[PDB]
């Protein structure tokens, strides 16, 4: 069959130029056609161009034209999607997806590049405790990790110990800039006395690792 | 260009029951030379690529299984999941390949259909170490909720708050196939010290009345 | 049981000219496309309408085979939706083509020291061709308001005019031989198949 | 094997019309080139009609163009020449051809049908013996016919050696006169019977003549 | 239109020998010329296509060449058979154009004639017409002169002749003369004669006969 692979996650300033590659590999890729694909986060596919690398036609959809260039290297089975001047609006997931032709079906996809545009800075995150309240069959406490970037961070209860009622939600851009989430278990441990409950996260961007018990005030 | 609507935009359905999808085109995408509608259908799961499951309108795609079928013609096509299975849940597209530019439907998400279920909501002021910086976070958590469709209200000593707050949904558990929110009210240490009462007002069909979760900024 | 006679198409000895392409028309057989899409000989392979990748689990009613000579600038001419003299006047496919274009480089085989020049196009005529129409016609093409009854001269062109095919040409004025196979399935039976078809 | 087999071609009235088929099998009569071709009477070849095998484009020489039509029957595999308002210059063995290619060449051929206009009516021959005296030679005279063409064999087809059918000649009472003779042992007049055979389709006449000393 | 000339026009050659017939074509046709034989009364018979390409079931002592203008068919050893009318035919395009064809006749030994003489049958005569019948049996070259003579008297105006085409096989000729008179005129004379003159005889040769004899 026909495999294509895409070129890694990408984290850009505002003006910056960007190149994102996309390689096949298998029988017949001389018959096959390259379109890229725009997923802006929680939204649908917007399809945005195709390139058949053979001669290098290339054809744009109206809401992109103007706005990229859409090329490829039949030397080496790459076709490229990138801009000259990225905004924060170009933040999105981007998919290459091939069909062997023109009015054919994209049968074969791309893992997806995906592109974060923003003037901020590599920063790790601040954990604050979502304390238990004290009146509380079943109780519920979180960890609030604020103001991180890129992403993604990862949290873990007890260190794997605790999974069940784990709740860690989808992150959240804020206006900073900065991005934020929270974890949270519903332990209906009454316990919440030496019954242990601490939040490890880890940013990998940032190499920040913060464990934090949260502890009834 | 051809345009493509999807109905409905999102479907629930027990396990083992039919789902169903309809997409409607601006234009005929029939090819006379071989009489086939250029039709096909994707399944995008969370953080994966879509993955093509029908085209020509009715052909399955190699190793697609026999649950998933296409039907219609003219500009009226239908996707069905004869029985679904927990590997069904997902956002499903149709797209036109008849010329381009392609374009795809709006996209239908696919979730299991479940026994309404109350959330379990609590409140959580902010920690004494965020509020030495100088913000201040409450959260809201909606837990274990079914329908998604739920609505929560930040009340400071009273007073409605708009555009100060976020939300984040989880997907819907393997097991519960149930839903859970977060939501977070950003204030500075300044207008957060100017109050005293914080609410969270919780609007949801499982409960009978909205159920109102808060604190008294300053007390135990 | 019979196989398809493509290897007759792609390797004759010497191909037609553009203005008198060649056409024959295939069925009752069965193919495998993969001898054609697992090549790597081919320069270009352009498919519209059809995936190569599922013609052999598919039959048709027809499957055509046209065959001609163009120069290199001139091969992203056999498609639909093209305007030149190839399109307009030579070789025109229509809006809804479904097949594939394959064309590769035949410097080696078409070009000659002192040119070959018995590859020829029309550079004239006085109205678009419709898809898949041939016209061998070589009246005297009236350029301006006179009439030429006949006749070689000032506004009066002799419509048909040769490549100079030579081995030193930039590889857009190389010859390239190109192979368009068009698929139909009418109210018929259909008896042109893949293996799997 | 690629076969043309025509037929259609008689007398026709000057302007009159007439209908000639060439039935093709071997191929589908339109997966390749056909045309149609005709020789006056002891003339050269003359392209008259062509229809190829892609948007069925068809050609005519200025000759013939305004009155004749060429056209197929695929479900008879047939080809047609519809030649209306004949005068006597079209008068000739047309002849049904395929062509391979999009340049016309022609490789198959059909056997070739006999359109004659005129006037004239149509008449059956008188056959004569030409006796033989006392290597011998005799014959048969085929005179006073029109139009052409007649068939002589010779002892019903067992006799072809040392056979000279002739050519007609156009007599001044404008019909056709013909001679066919044959070469044989001078010793075997008196144990063999001759027997010629004329054959005249126009007219629809057979005449079986014996030829005796 | 593209016009075709051949050259030559006609030919006679001997067995065994090389004939080479040339073909101008008015415009340049590249390599699409072709090359048809016609024997008498059959259709012709593709031999060359596209300037030098051998048809099917054709033996390769027919060849072609040449280009643009000029072209060349060549038959390598020469046969009884091939003699015929050579078509050279462009297929650059429409219309279509022939040729004016070249006759080729193969060279043959001096054959004289067997000249033979028929008097008129009786049925003729009854329907009030008759025909006196000369054969010129199996001569070469096709040069001849045949002169009707009644009661020495020499005949002009009524009298039509027609000649076989070349043998395939001894490569001869033959021809028949006719002379027509009216039943009253063939009653008045006695003698019919027909005089044959060839370059095979040493002089004319005459048959004879005097009207109702044996
Ligand atoms: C067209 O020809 C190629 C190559 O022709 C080969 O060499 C010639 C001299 C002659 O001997 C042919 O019979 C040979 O096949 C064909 O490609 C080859 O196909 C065979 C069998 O599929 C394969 O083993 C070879 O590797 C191929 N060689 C290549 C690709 O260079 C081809 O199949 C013929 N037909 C068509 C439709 O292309
Ligand atoms: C094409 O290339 C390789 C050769 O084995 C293989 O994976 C594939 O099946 C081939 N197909 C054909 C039909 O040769
Ligand atoms: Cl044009
Ligand atoms: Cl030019
Ligand atoms: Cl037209
Ligand atoms: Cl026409
Ligand atoms: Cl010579």
């Amino acid at each position: 069959q026909m495999q294509l692979v895409q070129s890694g996650t990408e984290v850009k300033k505002p003006g910056e130029s960007l190149k994102i590659s996309c390689k096949g590999s298998g029988y017949g890729f001389i018959t096959y056609w390259i379109g890229w694909v725009r997923q802006m986060p929680g939204k649908g596919l917007e399809w945005m161009g195709i390139i058949y690398p053979g001669d290098s036609e290339t054809r744009y959809s109206p809401s992109f034209q103007g706005q990229v260039t859409i090329s490829a290297d039949k030397s080496i089975n790459t076709a490229y999607l990138q801009w000259s001047s990225l905004k924060a609006s170009d933040t999105a997931i981007y998919y290459c997806a091939g069909g062997s032709g023109i009015s054919t079906p994209m049968d074969v996809w791309g893992q997806g590049t995906t592109v974060t545009v923003s003037s901020a800075s590599t920063k790790g995150p601040s954990v604050f405790p979502l304390a238990p309240s004290s009146k509380s069959g079943t109780a519920a406490l979180g960890c609030l990790v604020k103001d991180y970037f890129p992403e993604p961070v990862t949290v873990s209860w007890n260190s794997g110990a605790l999974t069940s009622g784990v709740h860690t939600f989808p992150a959240v851009l804020q206006s900073s800039g900065l991005y934020s989430l929270s974890s949270v278990v519903t332990v209906p441990s009454s316990s919440l006395g030496t019954q242990t409950y601490i939040c490890n996260v880890n940013h990998k961007p940032s190499n920040t690792k913060v464990d934090k018990k949260v502890e009834p005030k | 260009d051809i345009q493509l609507t999807q109905s409905p935009d999102s479907l629930a359905v027990s396990l083992g029951e039919r789902a169903t999808i309809n997409c409607k085109s601006s234009q005929s995408v029939l090819y006379s030379s071989i009489n086939k509608n250029y039709l096909a259908w994707y399944q995008q799961k969370p953080g994966q690529p879509p993955k093509l499951l029908i085209y020509w309108a009715s052909t399955r795609e190699s190793g697609v299984p026999d649950r998933f079928s296409g039907s219609g013609s003219g500009t009226d096509f239908t996707l069905t999941i004869s029985s679904l299975q927990a590997e069904d849940v997902a956002v499903y597209y149709c797209q036109q390949y008849y010329s381009t530019p392609y374009t795809f439907g709006q996209g239908t998400k696919v979730e299991i259909k479940r026994t309404v279920a109350a959330p379990s909501v609590f409140i959580f002021p902010p920690s004494d170490e965020q509020l030495k910086s100088g913000t201040a976070s409450v959260v809201c958590l909606l837990n274990n909720f079914y329908p998604r469709e739920a609505k929560v209200q930040w009340k400071v000593d009273n007073a409605l708050q708009s555009g100060n707050s976020q939300e984040s949904v989880t997907e819907q558990d393997s097991k519960d196939s149930t839903y859970s929110l977060s939501s977070t009210l950003t204030l500075s240490k300044a207008d957060y010290e100017k109050h005293k009462v914080y609410a969270c007002e919780v609007t949801h069909q499982g409960l009978s009345s909205p159920v109102t979760k808060s604190f008294n900024r300053g007390e135990c | 049981t019979n196989l398809c006679p493509f290897g007759e198409v792609f390797n004759a000895t010497t191909f037609a000219s553009v203005y008198a392409w060649n056409r024959k028309r295939i069925s009752n057989c069965v193919a495998d496309y993969s001898v054609l899409y697992n090549s790597t000989s081919f320069s270009t392979f352009k498919c519209y309408g059809v995936s190569p990748t599922k013609l052999n689990d598919l039959c048709f009613t027809n499957v055509y085979a046209d065959s001609f000579v163009v120069r290199g600038d001139e091969v992203r001419q056999i498609a639909p939706g093209q305007t030149g003299r190839i399109a307009g006047y030579n070789y025109k496919l229509p809006d809804d083509f479904t097949g594939c274009v394959i064309a590769w480089n035949s410097n080696n085989l078409d070009s000659k020291v002192g040119g070959n020049y018995n590859y020829l196009y029309r550079l004239f005529r006085k109205s678009n061709l419709k898809p898949f129409e041939r016209d061998i016609s070589t009246e005297i093409y009236q350029a301006g308001s006179t009439p030429c009854n006949g006749v070689e001269g000032f506004n009066c062109y002799f419509p048909l005019q040769s490549y100079g095919f030579h081995p030193t040409n930039g590889v857009g004025y190389q010859p390239y031989r190109v192979v368009v196979l068009s698929f139909e399935l009418l109210n018929a039976p259909a008896t042109v198949c893949g293996p799997k078809g």
